[PDB]
DNA sequence: ATGATATTTT
DNA sequence: AAAATATCAT
């Protein structure tokens, strides 16, 4: 019986990998590896991945101008 | 821009409203909007007055893209130049665009037209036995210019190596320099006896193209830009019977100059005694008083090292007077180096011709003053309905790439970054089917690929054929006349080798594993190899042409700006994330994670 | 849908409350009108009939054949409470309400209205040129404050009050701004009546204690009044909700008399083309519309590049299509609404592709594609980006010192449905922040 | 138009 | 300015 | 089979 606060991310293959690497970076980013296709990240880092992740798919996109 | 309110939501047009004009009466006639301040034009080819538009805008401005219902054109210094060039003048021009404008015309626009429609015929440079004539009728024009010291009835002789000079320095003044040739006056040049053959028939398209630059009925230098598969080279063959001159072919590869000399042949009715092929194969030169000669780019542009044999026909190659000059795949004269090959052979009319004028640097411009205007061009969409190139449905595979590929991708460095995602499993499983799906259907597969490394590796485990620079001649051309003529060797590989200027009408489906680095002109030329196909007036058929690529990696960024160049001309690609019917296929490759991580390791080491 | 909406609303009306509104003929003249074709069949046979007409009997009416049709006509009678059943010596008789009744007589024949349609003052004011600007004007105000292009003048406070504490367009206070969400952008491309009955009903919804019953007496009269004809000024709550619908724009007032809009003959019942616009596979579009209106709301998710007075171009891009999804829309309105404005051209082309291809092959059928399927995948797809990484707020529970501990708060968390992770080989599971609080109480108990 | 099925692989 | 790939020559 | 010069993209 042990409650932890925390955020479930749920996502494709490729963005868990995107995200472990932020975490790398930052250790206070994820708090655990549940599964492959699931992650435990501290809820105040949340919207900081989330925007981070927006961030580094940016340079798999051409804008134009 | 008075007595007019400004709109409530003009904020949102960042200073581009043009509702202070009014519109027309008979705006529901007129076919064109005009604007103002960026010089775009807006076009309806679904209102009455749309065909004859559509000529008169392209001949007064370059398309930038050209959709199915509405076409976006521009007006340039460069594209007015052309106009006025083309037997045409400001008042001609001035009154057919307002008349089709759904708006009267803005004076900004008016003052653009007005200025560079009048320096059209005021320098001339003329060809004497060897040595170049800048002149002109009047005398007094020509004293101004002359007294600039960047240049150094008047005619002066020009040094030869200095003529390129001059020639921008010409377009940097006000007046400049006009490229035109009276073929019929001259006969001091000994004149070759050539004619089309009574079975050979000019395409309505073609002929028009060759009309334009014989409009005034004296040949003048220029470019002719036609699709891929439209026939280039028979507008060249009959642009040199006409002129009735020596004239000599300057052509990108030698396996395409092969196809000059076989099309020449196949179209003209010109003898071997008059034709020979200064390329790498043989050196063999024609004695006839006059006669073709078709070489290659690098032989003739080459400086520094060249054999005395070679020498020898250079030097003939720069002996005699030439009438006329063709520079197929002109969209590579710019180059360094291949630029010389202009002003080192002297010949009065010179003719480009290529499907794709697109150049990453800004020196795709630069052709308007080393050999002439852009005198004609036709559309991609056009020629698909009329039949002559087949219809294509593009398309672009996205290929996840798996977690175990993934993770490695992110660590290594930009170079190696390259080798992760053109080697991706998921990749190779979707390119093997696809060439299965394919062959079913009994349809041609041509699989390109810039990484020589991974066409290898595709090759091998496919057990295809492929061609790249190690390939020698004799070799290349056994596999290009065998996957033409043979039904067990449905699909070969390819390299940037066959990218561009190559026929082969068996062709009709066609892959890319990997290519380049984001680049429109390898797209166009590679999509161009499948748009001469022999079946492509059979009802309901359409050609195919996929894109592999890897979705999270650099791939995806490069892809969609590699496919600009077609979206512009009119073609659309649609996204295939799934691939019904892979799953159910017995064998795929790498399908065990043991077979995964071996090649990961291979690939691996590779760097 | 104003033919079911509003019935909806009616039937939720309390029976009591219902009898009430049913004393002037107006409104019974409007809620004749709503039922369905088949209820206005048996009612008008009842109203001259004052006797008691048992159910066979109009069963009988009815053929074999629309059988479905009279199941729902009796249903959607007895919802309203238009029919009184009562049964007695083994007879099911109906009957009309009486008040019902009479009030639709009366309406239908000359007699007394106590001045429910209004009077006549015998001054016409021309349409075309002040009721219609004036009607035009303040639904373009109120349309161009909800799609959140700027604009000088500012709807009433009431009206703004009333969009605040309305779901569509929500306002965000932390922003400082208000924005458009999935319902206010619905509103939009509903049609002008469609319009008019939404902010009408909540409008309605949100009033308490001005009695609700003159309310709806006076929004049903104001449907029979016609453009025109203004009409001497009727209840005191009556007077400040006139003033209300007047910053609507329904009603014009001189200042003394009040000139119906064309609005409220609208609000009755329902009643190249303008708004229309070409999206090419390049992606640019062009749009045939001079209306403000039109240009501001094709620039919520479109970016506007220049504009002619007959027609205004732009192109999506992904910043247009993302801005929109970042507000709230679904890529699902985005394709609605191109395909409604689609340009006749476009519908032509498609019609010709599809006649080919079932040409081609007629044994399979698909539907008809306006727009090119390249632009709507990349719209869908743009769509599937922001949902690209799920995050959701809750607690792992792990380290149970038996597994059947652990089965059994797995099992409980979703049954409830909060469990959004579990893994039997680590023992853990996590939950949702909302169930945190009840598989808590569980576990304590 | 194949969106929405799973990705292939 | 560097790295791939291609081509020509000895 | 090894050299050397161009071309095309970072
Ligand atoms: N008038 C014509 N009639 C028949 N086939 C033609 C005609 N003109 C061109 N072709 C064919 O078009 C194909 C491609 O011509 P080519 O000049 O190689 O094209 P490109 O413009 O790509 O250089 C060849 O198979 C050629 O025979
Ligand atoms: F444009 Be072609 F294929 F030479
Ligand atoms: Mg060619």
């Amino acid at each position: 019986a042990r409650a932890r606060k925390g955020a479930l991310v749920q996502c494709d293959p490729s963005i868990k990998a995107l995200i472990l690497q932020i975490d790398a970076k930052m250790s206070d980013i994820v708090l655990e590896e549940l599964d492959d296709t699931h992650l435990l990240v501290n809820p105040s880092k949340v919207e900081f991945v989330k925007h981070e992740l927006n961030r580094l798919l940016s340079k798999n996109i051409y804008n134009p101008m | 821009p008075a007595d007019f309110v400004p709109d409530s939501v003009s904020g949102m047009f960042r200073s581009h409203d043009f509702s202070y004009l009014r519109l027309r009466p008979d705006h529901a006639s007129r076919p064109l909007w005009i604007s103002p301040s960026d010089g775009r034009i807006i076009l309806e080819s679904f209102s009455p007055l749309a065909e004859q538009a559509q000529d008169f805008l392209v001949t007064i401005a370059e398309p930038i893209s050209r959709p199915s219902h509405i076409h976006e054109y521009k007006i340039t210094a460069y594209s007015l130049y052309a106009a006025v060039s083309v037997g045409l003048e400001t008042d001609d021009i001035i009154s057919v665009l307002d008349r089709l404008s759904k708006v009267p015309v803005a004076e900004s626009i008016i003052n653009f037209i007005k200025g560079a429609t009048i320096s059209y015929g005021k320098v001339k440079l003329v060809i004497k036995h060897n040595r170049y004539f800048v002149e002109t009728t009047q005398a007094d024009i020509l004293q101004m210019l002359l007294n600039d010291s960047v240049i150094g009835v008047h005619s002066f002789e020009i040094a030869n190596e200095s003529v390129e000079v001059v020639k921008k320095r010409c377009q940097e003044i006000d007046y400049p320099v006009l490229e035109e040739y009276d073929f019929r006056n001259d006969h001091r040049n000994p004149d070759l006896d050539i004619d089309l053959k009574p079975s050979t028939q000019i395409r309505p398209y073609q002929e028009k193209s060759l009309s334009k630059m014989f409009g005034n009925g004296r040949a003048r230098s220029g470019i002719i830009v036609l699709p891929c598969g439209a026939g280039k080279t028979l507008v060249g063959i009959t642009a040199a019977c006409t002129i009735k001159k020596s004239v000599i072919v300057l052509c990108t590869s030698s396996v395409s100059v092969m196809q000059w000399r076989q099309q020449f042949l196949q179209w003209c009715t010109l003898q071997p005694e008059n034709c020979a092929v200064f390329t790498s194969d043989n050196k063999e030169m024609f004695q006839t008083e006059s006669g073709l000669v078709v070489s290659t780019y690098s032989m003739v542009a080459n400086t520094r090292n060249r054999s005395h044999d070679s020498q020898k026909v250079m030097d003939f190659l720069t002996g005699r007077e030439w009438g006329f000059i063709i520079l197929d795949e002109v969209h590579v004269v710019p180059a360094a180096m291949f630029r010389r090959v202009v002003s080192t052979i002297a010949a009065h009319a010179k003719l480009g011709l290529t499907a794709t004028l697109v150049r990453e640097d800004d020196k795709i411009g630069d052709l308007n003053f080393l050999i002439g205007p852009k005198l004609y061009e036709a559309n991609w969409m056009e020629l698909s309905q009329k039949g002559h190139i087949a219809n294509v449905q593009c398309a672009e595979v996205w290929c996840p790439m798996t977690a175990e590929f993934y993770q490695e991708y992110l660590r290594e460095t930009a170079r190696k970054r390259m080798l992760l995602y053109i080697m991706n499993p998921t990749k190779f499983q979707a390119c093997q089917f696809l060439i299965q799906y394919h062959e079913r259907r009994g349809d041609k597969i041509i699989v390109f690929s810039d990484n020589v490394y991974a066409l290898q590796e595709y090759a091998l485990k496919m057990g295809k054929p492929f061609i790249y620079g190690s390939t020698p001649q004799q070799e290349r051309m056994n596999i290009l006349q065998n996957f033409q003529y043979n039904d067990q060797i449905n699909t070969i590989f390819l390299s940037k080798v066959g990218d561009t200027s190559i026929d082969l009408p068996e062709a009709t489906c066609l892959i890319q594993i990997s290519s380049h680095y984001g680049s429109r002109r390898q797209e166009a030329q590679r999509l161009g190899r499948i748009l001469r196909a022999k079946r492509r007036n059979d009802e309901g058929f359409n050609a195919f042409f996929y894109s592999l690529v890897s979705k999270d990696t650099q791939e995806m960024y490069y892809s969609t700006k590699r496919q600009a160049f077609l979206v512009d001309q009119g073609y659309a690609f649609k996204v295939i994330t799934h691939l019904h019917g892979m799953e159910n296929i017995p064998n795929l490759a790498y399908a065990s994670p043991r077979e995964r991580r071996e090649l990961l390791q291979e690939v691996l080491l590779k760097n | 849908s104003l033919k079911h909406s509003v019935t909806q609303y009616l039937e939720e009306i309390p029976q009591q409350v219902q009898n009430r509104l049913y004393t002037s003929p107006a409104t019974c003249l409007a809620i004749y009108r709503i039922l369905p074709p088949l209820a206005k069949f048996f009612i008008m046979a009842m109203v001259f009939n004052e006797n008691e007409v048992p159910l066979l009997d109009l069963d009988k009416w009815v053929n074999s054949n629309g059988k479905l049709q009279f199941q729902n006509a009796i249903k959607s009678m007895k919802s309203l409470h238009l029919l009184i059943p009562n049964k007695s010596s083994g007879t099911l008789m109906i009957n009309l309400n009486p008040t019902f009744k009479i009030s639709l007589r009366n309406a239908l024949t000359g007699g007394e209205v106590q001045n429910s349609f209004g009077v006549v003052v015998e001054e016409n004011v021309v349409s075309l040129d002040l009721l219609d600007e004036y009607s035009a004007n303040k639904w373009e105000t109120i349309l161009h404050f909800m799609v959140g292009t700027p604009l000088a003048k500012i709807p009433s406070e009431k009206v703004l009050n009333l969009l605040k504490h309305s779901k569509l367009m929500e306002e965000v206070n932390s922003t400082g701004e208000f924005k458009i969400t999935n319902e206010g952008f619905q509103f939009l491309l509903q049609e002008i009546n469609s319009q008019l009955w939404t902010l009408l009903l909540q409008y309605l919804k949100m009033i308490e204690t001005m009695d609700l019953v003159d309310v709806l007496h006076f929004i049903f009269m104001l449907g029979a009044l016609e453009v025109g004809k203004a009409y001497k000024i009727l209840s005191e709550t009556q007077r400040i909700m006139l003033q209300d619908m007047r910053d609507y724009g329904l009603v014009f007032q001189k200042h003394s008399i009040f000139y119906p809009t064309k609005l409220a003959l609208m609000l009755t019942s329902d009643t190249i083309p303008d708004g229309s616009l070409i999206v090419e596979t390049n992606f640019k579009i062009y749009s045939y519309s001079n209306s403000p209106l039109q240009i501001a709301v094709l620039s919520l998710f479109v970016h506007l590049k220049a504009r002619f007075v007959n027609m205004v171009l732009g192109q999506i891009t992904r910043e247009s299509i993302r801005r929109a999804l970042t507000n709230g829309i679904t890529a699902d309105q985005i394709i609605a609404y191109l395909e409604t404005h689609a340009h006749p051209q476009m519908r032509r082309l498609a019609e010709e592709k599809l006649e080919k291809k079932l040409e081609l092959d007629p044994n399979c059928k698909e539907p008809l594609q306006v727009l090119p399927p390249t632009v709507v995948d990349q719209i869908r797809l743009w769509q599937l980006e922001l949902d690209r990484v799920i995050t959701y707020e809750g607690s792992l529970y792990s380290d149970f010192e038996t597994s059947q501990e652990y089965n059994l708060l797995s099992k409980y968390a979703q049954d409830i449905g909060v469990l959004l992770w579990k893994d039997d080989k680590k023992k853990k599971f996590f939950i949702s922040k909302e169930g945190n609080s009840q598989v808590l109480d569980f576990a304590k108990r | 138009s194949t969106i929405g099925k799973t990705a292939l692989g």
